[PDB]
DNA sequence: GCCAAGGGGAAAACACCCAAGACACCAGGCACGAG
DNA sequence: CTCGTGCCTGGTGTCTTGGGTGTTTTCCCCTTGGC
């Protein structure tokens, strides 16, 4: 079918050989400023700074739903419940 | 044929009752003396408008329409005597004893005619049954849903006391079917309070609380459950660990038995955030009277504090909340396990209570002893041993040690026996 | 290449009013079930009206005081959850009888021969019974269907 | 004969599997928002 | 400028608990026996 949904979306499969960040920058960048403020004022974010917290959270947050899922699927269940993060969190032992 | 006709295993139809009666049928109309009030009902035929035979409790019946709006069924009488009430019918009536079948194809689909005061329910144009809309002592709606209820003529056998109707949203026209059925079901009815969409984690499932003089009847989607205020122990307010939800406990003795499975507590699960109105269909001097005007007849807020304080005025328990244990994470309860499942454990100002299935209360009076045992996270995390004065024993696993020194605080605070202590 | 078809039937619990029983229960104002005919008969408002357990998506039962209330849920559209037969009905936007509460109370009447109650506590435990022997020969029938005889 | 100890039987408390259903999630659609 | 975020609806599907197994353990019945 050479209508539109079906050629971009199967294409762009191919075509994102980009690294797309799926946090939106701006929505994201206010949030950073605000947890940078909720720790210091004065802060300038570099937007290189901003960047890397974003793509490493992402990345993160899609490493978090690894184990998520994992969980998930452990428990039998596909859908996540919180349980499964704080089962993920507590056996990676990333708990603060 | 007689001038008038005397049978007596004939009885009538009011107000979500049957009652037997003398029926004597006459040149001037239809005399009734009904046995169960000693009544005679004397309707003229000239008050008439249609009589219909068919199908009832007592076998067949006779249904009479009036030009007065009010539709009376009768029954009792046996489908093998229709010549005798026909003839008779068609002789001093002017009127035949018309089959308007009753539809029994045993569906539940079917049409709704507001034909006077008699409601009439049909398979296409076979009614399955039809109320005389005068019998509803009470009435509400809700989306899709028509709810009729009788008056609680407690001098009535085994009695419909509740129907409801469910009303698919029209294709054809935009007013909504169900105020205007409603209405039109109120334009011939004679009519405490709901708590709509309460999650309940125990029971599992949505339920709404029809509010009762004694009893709160939790209703809900296919059970319901009347818990009369006094079987409640206690009431418990028991903040969620995520800062986001709470739970509320009852305490119920007895406990409800669902099927074969019973339950001690009721527990709900609301958000903090998960705001709500709610309307006492009662006098404001009766609101003032039984609330001492800590509330009002009508109010809106949050669920939890409002349910707390409207639950804990019809059962008169004051709230139990947690003391001033507040983990190491803040919360106000513990993670742990508890047989095959996880819950909170609640360290409360004078008890402890295990949170969600299976739910669980402790007391320090019901204490023998306890013991952290070298846990299940780390070489200095801990599981928690209960055992109680009735032997029953009791044991919570698997705890952070950031919450071994908290809980340890705080059993030394409650100065409980702890196994370790003499060490 | 091409597709696959398929056929239903409606759950007509009587073929005619005169078909239909007179059973004692009938006659005393009692929930009764028909169990040749996969039916229940229940006084409404003093009329004998059949229903097919075909209708009857579950029950439940409740002590309210002095009372003991059956309640019997109905398929109805919304009622009828999980399917994705959702408007399984011949006429979906047809009004529905959602659900039927009787109560009776859980004292013995004078003269009577059953508690009032009695009546509701065997039909709500019949109807399961009639209900799940119904449910299991339906069921049958899903799984039977799509074999080669060996 | 009165009074007591022992083996055994039927059962209870537990960790686990199988079934049902209801809510709560994504999918679908019309609309407002700010990147 | 208009794609992205969101309020609302129906459905499912999928997570919960009820019904159930049989294993590890206790309290109880049955009967013989000793002072």
């Amino acid at each position: 079918r050479y209508r539109p949904g079906t050629v971009a979306l199967r294409e762009i499969r191919r075509y994102q050989k980009s690294t797309e960040l799926l946090i939106r920058k701006l929505p994201f960048q206010r949030l950073v400023r605000e947890i940078a403020q909720d720790f210091k004022t004065d802060l300038r974010f570099q937007s290189s700074a901003v960047m890397a917290l974003q793509e490493a959270s992402e990345a993160y947050l899609v490493g978090l739903f690894e184990d998520t899922n994992l969980a998930a699927i452990h428990a039998k269940r596909v859908t996540i419940m919180p349980k499964d993060i704080q089962l993920a969190r507590r056996i990676r032992g990333e708990r603060a | 044929m007689a001038e008038t006709l005397e049978f007596n295993d004939v009885y009538q139809e009011v107000k979500g009752s049957m009652n037997d009666g003398r029926l004597r049928l006459s040149r001037q109309g239809i005399i009734f003396k009904n046995s169960k009030t000693g009544k005679v009902d004397n309707i003229q035929a000239g008050e008439l408008t249609e009589g219909i035979w068919r199908r009832v409790a007592l076998g067949h019946g006779l249904k009479l329409l009036t030009k007065n709006g009010h539709v009376y069924k009768y029954d009792g009488f046996r489908e093998s005597e229709f010549e005798k009430l026909s003839d008779f019918f068609k002789t001093h009536y002017r009127l035949e004893l018309m089959e308007k079948d009753l539809c029994v194809k045993g569906w539940n689909w079917g049409t709704v005619k507001f034909g006077g005061q008699l409601l009439s329910f049909d398979i296409g144009d076979q009614p399955v049954f039809e109320i005389p809309l005068s019998n509803v002592s009470q009435c509400t709606t809700g989306k899709n849903e028509v709810t009729l209820e009788f008056h609680q003529n407690d001098d009535a056998e085994v009695s419909l006391m509740e129907v409801r109707f469910y009303v698919p949203p029209t294709q054809e026209d935009g007013v909504d079917p169900v105020e205007a059925f409603a209405q039109n079901v109120l334009s011939k009815a004679d009519v405490i309070c709901i708590f709509r969409e309460l999650q309940c984690l125990t029971p599992r499932g949505r339920y709404d609380i029809r509010i009762y003089p004694t009893f709160l009847h939790l209703h809900g989607k296919t059970f319901d459950y009347k818990i009369p205020y006094t079987t409640v122990l206690r009431l418990f307010l028991l903040p969620h660990k995520d800062q986001r939800q709470m739970f509320f406990v009852i305490s119920l003795d007895p406990p409800i038995k669902q099927g074969q499975t019973r339950y001690h507590f009721l527990i709900l699960l609301f958000s903090k955030d998960e705001d709500i109105s709610l309307t006492l269909n009662m006098n404001e001097e009766e609101v003032e009277k039984r609330f001492e005007g800590r509330l009002t007849k009508n109010m809106s807020g949050s669920l939890y504090e409002m349910v707390s304080r409207v639950m804990k005025a019809l059962v008169n328990r004051k709230i139990t909340v947690p003391g001033n244990f507040q983990g190491h994470s803040g919360a106000q309860c513990i993670t742990c396990s508890y047989k095959a499942s996880s819950g909170l454990l609640y360290p409360l100002e004078r008890g402890f209570i295990y949170v969600h299935k299976p739910p669980v209360h402790i007391r320090f009076d019901e204490i023998s002893f306890v013991n952290f045992a070298r846990g299940t996270t780390t070489t200095r995390s801990f599981d928690f041993e209960i055992e109680t004065k009735q032997g029953t024993q009791y044991t919570f696993s698997s705890i952070e040690r950031e919450e071994y020194g908290k809980l340890f605080d705080f059993v030394n605070a409650k100065k409980l026996n702890i196994k370790n202590r003499g060490l | 290449e091409q597709q696959i078809q398929k056929a239903r039937k409606s759950n007509v619990s009587y073929k005619n009013p005169s078909l239909m029983p007179k059973e004692p229960h009938i006659r005393e104002m009692k929930i009764y079930i028909d169990k040749k005919y996969e039916t229940v008969i229940m006084p409404v408002f003093g009329i004998a009206t059949p229903f097919h357990i075909a209708t009857i998506k579950n029950i439940s039962m409740s002590v309210e005081g002095d009372y003991t209330y059956l309640r019997i849920n109905f398929y109805c559209p919304g009622s009828a959850l999980g399917r994705n037969e959702g408007n399984i009905f011949p006429n979906p936007e047809a009004t529905f009888v959602k659900e039927i509460t009787y109560r009776a109370s859980n004292i013995k009447a004078p003269g009577e021969q059953t508690v009032p109650a009695l009546n509701l506590q065997n039909a709500f435990r019949i109807i399961k019974e009639v209900q799940k022997r119904y449910k299991t020969r339906e069921a049958e029938e899903k799984e039977k269907e799509g074999i080669v005889k060996q």
